[PDB]
């Protein structure tokens, strides 16, 4: 024969002993706190008010601005008759190039 | 069931012997494409570099990459 | 590295210089990780004779506590004593060898010409 | 970032001191207090990243990875809590302790500013993995997948230590902050050529690159639920933060030196998806999703356009959620049939609807259906390989075909067709579980109403 | 102006509300589907003003209402092309979408999840004026994407049976291989015009438009189930008859007609894609008719005169009349 | 589950086949 | 399965209809700024350069 | 609001309604149901809602960025300045992107606007657009994902040495 | 306290906060130094961060 061991458990449905289980605990009390506070805390807390958060971040890497100051930049030289974009981004006075 | 499941995972290993079909097999169908698709690639990159460099190739609207 | 520098007094685990330097203090963070170290040797010391971990010896847990920071307060002088000692060498070096340290001309990128290379 | 190191720490004595029936509501409570302050990572700019301290920055590239981070550690708690249900209550709180040690290494690893501290912290996170996959895991091979996860890593990032100890003598400095600005050219040479490998081949590994993927269906399916989310959520995506940190230092060789490995993984997602339409292990099935999926970021980072980082690093947040939930939704099968085999528990619509119906949506976002964040890493890294070369649209689709296939028949197999008759212990779906498929699935649904916030730092 | 654009936004969030309301449920309704039907009646209703108001004019606008992603020069927002396709298309789909209703409520009479079968229609429905309302790619590839799942869903509706579910698997097969030319014309769009919004792809109007129209061509062949990609539309008579009738008869099935056809500008100065279109529409014409000879299933005898139809459809795009072949889809 | 009832190598000898037909539930001639 | 979601809607909207409530009251009371001219001489605080309320709100308290 | 220099449109000229039937159309009658049943009252809500903006009104700014030494007349090797330099840069990044998207809209509704005669009347705006994309093509593409000002200047002057050669071996 | 154990995570929080604010008045060097942001002090003002 083979040694002394503990013979196979059952696996445990928490609906017998608790038919409103949750899931989480096989006290009941503990079970419902337990969902009590991972929907408060999760869904109440971090999900909305984390959408909110979200959906209000100050220009989130100043995208608005950028646009903004598009519509500056244009209007300065929609009048001025300058380009509306320079193809050297540096001024090519500022620039010593090797010669040959 | 969990008999074929053993042996569609567990058991392929240790019943393996390298040998010529096995090599001819791992080599072909391991490293053959891997060859193919990297000719293939480094030679549609090089006439595009090659048609770039020259001005050649349309790349007027091309501002997104 | 520093062999002869600690030398001509030897076996002195702090100098005399030593006192020029300011003290880390005693809410030095390294010095509070020494205290924390010191906390779980109490609490390892605890487990291992299956004692109430928390609870059990709070004269032994504390001295525990106090021998690592005691140990650690004169480890960290001495720690900050040779790092300052280092760098007294080296810049009395760089100051009494000017031919091997020359004052090197940085140039604006104006001038200084990169090769590009295009991620196409 | 200190202001979240310490309460991850602070976790360490609230799960020690808690009551024994207390510890998981606690431990979730606050994991959740801070994921919700994790959120005041989001203060990014559009020309410079949020430098904390000499030690501690994050730009937009490590923010999304911080907050799935901390995000992830009450989901852990939630799905790791049935399982461990009968366990010693001193072998339930290690657990509980490995796991917030994990996120306190992990949370680190993504705001070092200086590299070897990341890489401190980068191989600090084998040791709560490892102890988690070897001592709760299921069956007998955990302790082979622990053997194989760990000598992977490290095979590959021993010479990375090398690597960046060099780069620490050579340039003067590790902090990546200071090598964004005197980053030199690094030209075509032998000495570049390893030097590009000891770079790339640790994150390499822990992407997984196929033909180096081999730790993964062990180490992803030997695991606990913890574990496997953890893994496929984060711990794969060290990689890619890694590679994205380090291709700065490695250019112009790059350029040349990526070639063989986007065959490898270009290749790579076409046999490891089709490696999905043949397995017969579900948790198997989305491990090797995983290397398919994480073959697009690969090709995406090496072939280093600003489209490709924007889709890789969205991709990655993508997939974490997704496969994270896929894994949860594996579990919740293998707690009712204790068996990971897919062709055994068949039919399951008829008996869980609502459970289907997170399974329809995950195997949804699997397959990168619009306009989900899923779909839009997807979508971009295929602009960005199109503008590489115009072929691998042909490699791109058939994948984006295959990807269906099994995303698919991973939900006909498990939910559809007549049930198994002899399998009667299906129970109806615990509250916690369907809390945990909405809590995988409803932020992932939210991030397309904004997914500008998981697009990087080149958005 | 002020009541135009109002009226196309209100059809489409009044399409929406039904979704909210079985979302958003607790008890059993009191006939959901008079509900939805009665939503799509009066959504009809609404769509009709805005047809009139452009039989009138010729008026045609677009909404650009929602800024959603800019990816550092392409502006993807949520935009709405209202012109004469979607204002001839969207009466018409939501005057046969009621009709097929109203044959639901009693086809699926018995059926215990029917509420569930009006949300999967209604969805259908939603994703359809999605991609026949769509500006750009991006918003045209959802919609197209939502009607291939919604295929899915509908076609595997009896999911316990295995057929359904290998017939649906099927569909999907097809459609993504169509979807590999469809992102194929995507990556061509964005990398040599910069976008995806029809405005910029018609104006700066290229020459070079072989690959993106073989990439149009070869998702309204996996779309239309032309010929090489048709067998999933007679294996989608599987689904009940409302959704052989309203997808696979007439609304989702004439979504690569309607996209090739949405793309009109392209195909009237490319010969080479006219003679493709022309050619496999006449192959796909030929074959499904002559397949339609000798079957005895019914619902795969319609199946096949439609995808018959289709290929007619596809003929007539392929000969340069663009607005005959969507006057055969209205028709 | 057992080891013995698990797949294993290559069976050669007739009594190794044998017992191979019996762990399949098989028949030695269709084995 | 209907339990979960009468839950998951009781603790959604617990606290999603005072948010919606409190930002419509913001919308209407407190209202939206107006793009102004720097002054001359006046520096502008970081939250001053940002228009909606609530995005005020947080750049002047936590970022 | 917005500046309709920017965002230029052409003048609107609607035709007057000529009707030569006898039957009534329907679109008028329902222009005057949709402007008593929902103009005023929507009319009615937004002035009420905007006298409450106006009993308290505040305002917001556009931040200027005052221009710093670019990465030119920045030393090598000196992260103090090449660091303000490369935040300029990405801010004036950033701004061309932006400069861009503005005349894609406009492109994009100068053609729907012309509707039909499209391809004639919108000349113009199809020569900016291809003036602005040629610009932003020299200045930013092929830089890469790890784009820098040191990348730029990079590619300027390989295009600046590239025209000096081919204008000097034309003479 | 009943309830001592649910503060550690906020406290650990706040004081965490705390020394975040502590570290940047040692990174202080360039406060009201550099390029783009310097300017005069408005009066009843001594520091532009804190
Ligand atoms: C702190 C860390 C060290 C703690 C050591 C002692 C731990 C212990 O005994 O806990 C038990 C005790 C509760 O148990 P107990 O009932 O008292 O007695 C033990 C039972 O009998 C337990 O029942 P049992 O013994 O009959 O059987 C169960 C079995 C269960 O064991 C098993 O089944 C076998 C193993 C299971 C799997 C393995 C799990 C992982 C274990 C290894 C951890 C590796 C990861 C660490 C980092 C990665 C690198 C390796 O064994 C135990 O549980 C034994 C107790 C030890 C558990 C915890 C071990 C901690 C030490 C190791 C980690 C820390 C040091 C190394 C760090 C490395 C580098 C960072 O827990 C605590 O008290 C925890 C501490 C709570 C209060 C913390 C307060 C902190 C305050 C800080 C500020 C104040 C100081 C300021 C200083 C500065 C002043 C200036
Ligand atoms: C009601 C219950 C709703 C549900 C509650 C529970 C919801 C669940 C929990 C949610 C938890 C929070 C989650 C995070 C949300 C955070 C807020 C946020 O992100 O807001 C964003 C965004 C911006 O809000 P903001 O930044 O605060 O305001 C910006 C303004 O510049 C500044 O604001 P302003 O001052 O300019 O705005 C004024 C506005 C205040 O603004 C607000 O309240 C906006 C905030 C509402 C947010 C709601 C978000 C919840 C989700 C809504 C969507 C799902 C709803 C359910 C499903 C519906 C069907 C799909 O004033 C009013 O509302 C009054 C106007 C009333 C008009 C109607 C009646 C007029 C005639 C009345 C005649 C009778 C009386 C006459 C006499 C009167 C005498 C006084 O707000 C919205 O998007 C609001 C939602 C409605 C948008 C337009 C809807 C139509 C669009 C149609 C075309 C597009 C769709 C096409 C689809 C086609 C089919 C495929
Ligand atoms: C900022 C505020 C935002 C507010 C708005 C919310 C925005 C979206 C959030 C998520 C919305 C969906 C959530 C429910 C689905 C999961 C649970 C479920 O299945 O419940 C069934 C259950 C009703 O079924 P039942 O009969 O009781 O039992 C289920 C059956 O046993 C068996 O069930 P079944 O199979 O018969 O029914 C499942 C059916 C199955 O149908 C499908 O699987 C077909 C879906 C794909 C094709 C159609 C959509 C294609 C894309 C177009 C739509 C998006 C763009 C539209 C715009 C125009 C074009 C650009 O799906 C649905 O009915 C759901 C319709 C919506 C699906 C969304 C797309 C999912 C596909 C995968 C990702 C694709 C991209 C997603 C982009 C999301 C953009 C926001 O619904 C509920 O009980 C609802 C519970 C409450 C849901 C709350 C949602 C918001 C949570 C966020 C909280 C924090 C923020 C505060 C806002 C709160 C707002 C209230
Ligand atoms: C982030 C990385 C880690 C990922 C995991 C994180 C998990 C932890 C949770 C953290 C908090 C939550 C994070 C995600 C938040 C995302 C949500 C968010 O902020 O959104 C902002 C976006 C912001 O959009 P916006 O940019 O236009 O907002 C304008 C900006 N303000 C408000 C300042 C003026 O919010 C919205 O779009 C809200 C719009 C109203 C509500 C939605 C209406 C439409 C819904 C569908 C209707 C039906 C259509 C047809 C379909 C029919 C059915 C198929
Ligand atoms: C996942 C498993 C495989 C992992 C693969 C990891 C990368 C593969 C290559 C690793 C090579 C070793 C580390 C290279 C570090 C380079 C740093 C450097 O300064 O390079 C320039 C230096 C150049 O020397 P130098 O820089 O001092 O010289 C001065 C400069 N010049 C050249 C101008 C004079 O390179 C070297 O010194 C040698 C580099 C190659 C080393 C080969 C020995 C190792 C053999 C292969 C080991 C592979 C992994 C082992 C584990 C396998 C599984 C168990
Ligand atoms: C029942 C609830 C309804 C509301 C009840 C209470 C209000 C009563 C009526 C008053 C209306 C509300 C006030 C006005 C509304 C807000 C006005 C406003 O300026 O809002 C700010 C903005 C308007 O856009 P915007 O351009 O000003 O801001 C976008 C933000 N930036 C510029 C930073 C990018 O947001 C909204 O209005 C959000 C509404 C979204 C509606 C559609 C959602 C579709 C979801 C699909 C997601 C995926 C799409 C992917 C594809 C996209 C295309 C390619
Ligand atoms: C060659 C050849 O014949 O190899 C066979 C040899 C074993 O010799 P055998 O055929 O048994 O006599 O087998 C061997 O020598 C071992 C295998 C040879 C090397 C194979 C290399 C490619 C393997 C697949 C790599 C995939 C990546
Ligand atoms: C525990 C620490 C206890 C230290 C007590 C004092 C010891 C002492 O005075 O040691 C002298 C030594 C410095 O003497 P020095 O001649 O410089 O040694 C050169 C060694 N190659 O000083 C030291 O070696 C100090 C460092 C001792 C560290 C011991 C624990 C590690
Ligand atoms: C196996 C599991 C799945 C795969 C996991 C990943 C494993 C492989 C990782 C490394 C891949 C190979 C190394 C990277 C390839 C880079 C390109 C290359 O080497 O091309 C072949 C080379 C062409 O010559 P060239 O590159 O010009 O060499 C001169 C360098 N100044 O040709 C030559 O120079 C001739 C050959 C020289 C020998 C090279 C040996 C070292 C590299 C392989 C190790």
């Amino acid at each position: 024969l083979r040694w002394q061991e503990d013979p196979e458990p059952e696996d445990e449905n928490l609906y017998e002993k608790n038919p409103d289980s949750h899931g989480y605990d096989k006290d009941p009390a503990v079970d419902v706190w337990n969902m009590r506070v991972v929907f408060f805390f999760g869904f109440s807390i971090v999900l909305v008010l984390g959408s909110t958060f979200v959906a209000y971040l100050p220009d989130y890497r100043m995208q608005e601005w950028a646009r903004r100051e598009a519509e500056r930049l244009v209007k300065y030289r929609e009048a001025h008759g300058l380009p509306l974009m320079e193809s050297n981004c540096f001024d090519p006075s500022k620039i010593q190039l090797p010669e040959d | 069931l969990i008999r074929w499941t053993c042996a569609r995972s567990a058991n392929v290993y240790p019943n393996f012997r390298p040998n010529t079909k096995t090599s001819l097999l791992g080599a072909l169908f391991g490293i053959g494409p891997l060859i193919f698709w990297y000719y293939v690639f480094k030679t549609d990159r090089d006439r595009k570099e090659k048609l770039i460099q020259e001005g050649k190739l349309d790349r007027t609207f091309n501002i997104s990459y | 590295m520093m062999t002869g520098r600690q030398a001509r007094a030897p076996l002195q685990f702090l100098p005399d210089e030593a006192r020029s330097l300011p003290p880390p203090k005693l809410t030095d963070p390294r010095l509070a990780y020494i205290g924390f170290l010191g906390y779980c040797s109490g609490l390892i010391d605890n487990a291992i004779r299956r004692r109430p971990v928390l609870s059990a010896g709070l004269h032994r847990q504390f001295l525990y506590i106090t021998s690592f920071v005691f140990v650690g307060y004169y480890l960290l002088k001495r720690q900050d004593y040779m790092y300052a000692v280092r760098d007294h060498d080296m810049f009395s070096y760089i100051k009494s060898h000017p031919e091997d340290f020359p004052e090197k001309d940085k140039k604006t990128y104006r001038e200084v010409f990169e090769e590009f290379h295009p991620v196409r | 970032m200190l202001k979240y190191i310490i309460p991850t720490m602070m976790l360490m004595p609230l799960t020690w001191l808690s009551k024994n029936s207390m510890i998981w509501i606690n431990t979730t409570l606050h994991s959740l207090l801070i994921s919700l302050t994790s959120l005041l990572l989001l203060n990014q700019f559009g020309d410079n990243s949020l430098n904390f301290s000499l030690t501690f920055f994050s730009d937009s590239l490590s923010t999304p990875l911080l907050i799935l981070t901390m995000w992830l550690l009450p989901l852990m708690l939630m799905a790791s809590q049935h399982h461990l249900s009968k366990e010693n209550l001193a072998r339930k709180k290690l657990f509980i302790s490995m796991l917030i040690l994990l996120q306190l290494f992990l949370i680190m690893t993504f705001t070092a500013t200086e590299l070897i501290f990341f890489y401190i912290m980068f191989e600090a996170t084998l040791v709560p993995t490892l102890i988690i996959i070897t001592r709760w895991g299921n069956q007998t091979e955990r302790l082979n997948a622990g053997l194989y996860f760990l000598f992977y890593t490290l095979a590959g990032s021993l010479p990375l230590l090398v690597a960046l100890i060099y780069i620490q003598n050579t340039m003067g400095s590790l902090n990546f902050l200071i090598l964004q600005y005197w980053v030199q050219p690094m030209p075509n040479s032998w000495s570049n050529t390893f030097m590009w490998l000891a770079c790339m081949m640790a994150f390499m590994v822990k992407m997984p690159l196929y033909g180096l993927h081999l730790w993964l269906p062990k180490a992803h399916v030997e695991a606990p639920i913890a574990g496997s989310m953890v893994l496929a959520a984060i711990l794969l995506k060290l990689g890619g933060y890694g590679m994205m940190r380090i291709t700065l230092l490695l250019n112009p060789i790059t350029d040349f030196m990526a070639y063989p490995f986007i065959m490898l993984s270009l290749w790579g997602m076409i046999m490891t998806s089709s490696i999905c339409l043949r397995q017969t292990d579900l948790k198997s099935l989305i491990a090797y999703s995983s290397v398919s999926h994480m073959a697009l970021v690969i090709v995406a980072i090496l072939i280093q356009t600003p489209w490709s980082y924007m889709g890789a690093t969205a991709l990655m947040i993508a997939h974490g959620l997704t496969s994270s939930m896929l894994f949860c939704l594996a579990n919740s099968n293998y707690e009712r049939v204790h068996s990971r085999t897919m062709i055994l528990a068949r039919g399951l619509q008829t008996l869980l609807p609502l459970m289907a119906a997170w399974w329809l949506l995950a195997s949804l976002t699997n397959l990168a259906l619009p306009p989900s964040i899923n779909l839009i890493g997807e979508l971009f890294v295929v602009m960005s390989t199109f503008s590489w070369s115009n072929i691998t649209i042909i490699l791109m689709g058939l994948n984006m075909v295959i990807t269906a296939l099994y995303s698919l028949y991973m939900l006909i197999t498990t939910q559809r067709g007549k049930h198994t008759h002899h399998i009667n212990n299906i129970l109806p779906s615990f509250t916690r579980e369907n809390a945990l498929m909405s809590l995988h699935m409803l932020p992932l649904l939210l991030l397309s109403l904004n997914p500008k916030i998981i697009l990087g730092p080149l958005y | 102006m002020n009541l135009f654009s109002s009226l196309t936004l209100v059809t489409l969030i009044l399409l929406t509300m039904p979704i909210a309301a079985i979302n958003f449920n607790t008890h059993k309704f009191t006939n959901y589907p008079l509900y939805v039907k009665t939503t799509i009646s009066c959504a009809f209703i609404t769509s009709m003003i805005p047809t009139m108001m452009f039989i009138h004019t010729g008026q045609e606008m677009i909404i650009s209402n929602w800024h959603w992603l800019t990816i550092q020069t392409l502006k993807l927002s949520l935009s709405f092309k209202m012109d004469f396709f979607s204002m001839m298309f969207v009466p018409v789909a939501l005057f046969v979408t009621w009709s097929i209703m109203e044959f639901s409520m009693w086809y699926m009479h018995s059926d215990p999840n029917i509420n569930q079968f009006f949300k999967y229609l209604l969805l259908f429905l939603i994703t359809m004026l999605i991609l026949v309302t769509a500006n750009n790619l991006f918003q045209l590839f959802i919609g197209w994407e939502g009607v291939g799942i919604m295929s899915f869903l509908l076609i595997g509706w009896w999911y316990g049976r295995t057929d359904a579910n290998t017939a649906a698997l099927q569909a999907i097969l097809y459609n993504r291989i169509g979807d590999i030319g469809f992102i194929l014309a995507m990556a061509w769009f964005l990398i040599n015009l910069n976008t995806w919004d029809l405005q910029q792809i018609f104006m700066l109007n290229p020459n070079d438009s072989n690959l993106p129209l073989m990439g149009l061509i070869l998702a309204a062949t996996g779309k239309s189930a032309q010929f090489g990609l048709h067998p999933w539309l007679p294996s989608a008579m599987e689904g009940p008859t409302p959704v052989s009738a309203l997808l696979h008869s007439s609304t989702m099935v004439v979504a690569g007609i309607f996209l090739l056809i949405r793309f009109y500008p392209l195909t009237e100065n490319n010969k080479f894609g006219q003679s493709i279109m022309l050619c496999l529409g006449a192959m796909t014409t030929l074959f499904t008719a002559m397949c339609a000879l000798t079957q005895n299933d019914i619902k795969k005898i319609i199946a096949f005169s439609t995808s018959s139809q289709l290929g007619l459809m596809m003929v007539t795009i392929g000969i340069n009349q663009p607005h005959l072949a969507f006057l055969h889809i209205c028709t | 589950i057992t080891k013995d009832m698990l797949p294993g190598p290559y069976p050669k000898t007739p009594e190794e086949r044998a017992a191979a037909a019996k762990k399949y539930n098989m028949r030695v001639e269709d084995y | 399965d209907k339990r979960f979601l009468k839950l998951l809607r009781f603790y959604i909207l617990l606290t999603g209809i005072p948010v919606v409530i409190g930002i419509t009251l913001i919308n209407v009371f407190i209202g939206e700024a107006e793009l102004a001219e720097i002054p001359e001489g006046y520096v502008p605080e970081h939250w001053e350069y940002f228009k909606h309320p609530i995005s005020r709100w947080i750049a002047r308290t936590f970022f | 609001s917005w500046d309709k220099d920017v965002y230029p449109e052409p003048p609107r000229r609607t035709p007057a309604p000529s009707p030569q039937t006898s039957l009534p159309n329907p679109i008028t009658y329902l222009t005057k149901a949709f402007d008593l049943l929902v103009d005023r009252p929507v009319t009615l809500v937004r002035e009420f809602i905007e006298r409450q903006h106006a009993k308290n009104k505040y305002y917001y700014y556009h931040r200027e960025f005052r221009r710093v030494p670019d990465i030119t007349e920045c030393h090598e090797k000196d992260v103090l300045c090449m660091f303000e330099a490369e935040m300029q840069w990405k801010r004036d990044y950033k701004v061309d992107q932006e400069i861009v998207n503005i005349i894609q809209e406009r492109l994009k509704a100068c053609q729907q606007r012309e509707g039909e005669s499209h391809r004639q009347n919108c000349a113009k705006e199809l020569q900016q657009f291809t003036q602005v994309v040629k610009a932003y093509q020299d200045r930013y593409h092929d830089l890469g994902a790890h784009y820098s000002a040191r990348k730029c200047l990079a590619k300027q002057k390989q295009r600046m040495l590239a025209e000096r050669k081919a204008t000097k071996e034309a003479a | 306290r009943d309830h001592w154990i649910h503060v550690l995570v906020p406290v650990g929080f706040v004081f965490g906060y705390y020394l975040d604010r502590k570290n940047d008045e040692k990174l202080a060097a360039f406060r009201n130094k550099s390029l783009l942001y310097k300017r005069e002090l408005k009066p009843q003002e001594e520091v532009t961060w804190k």
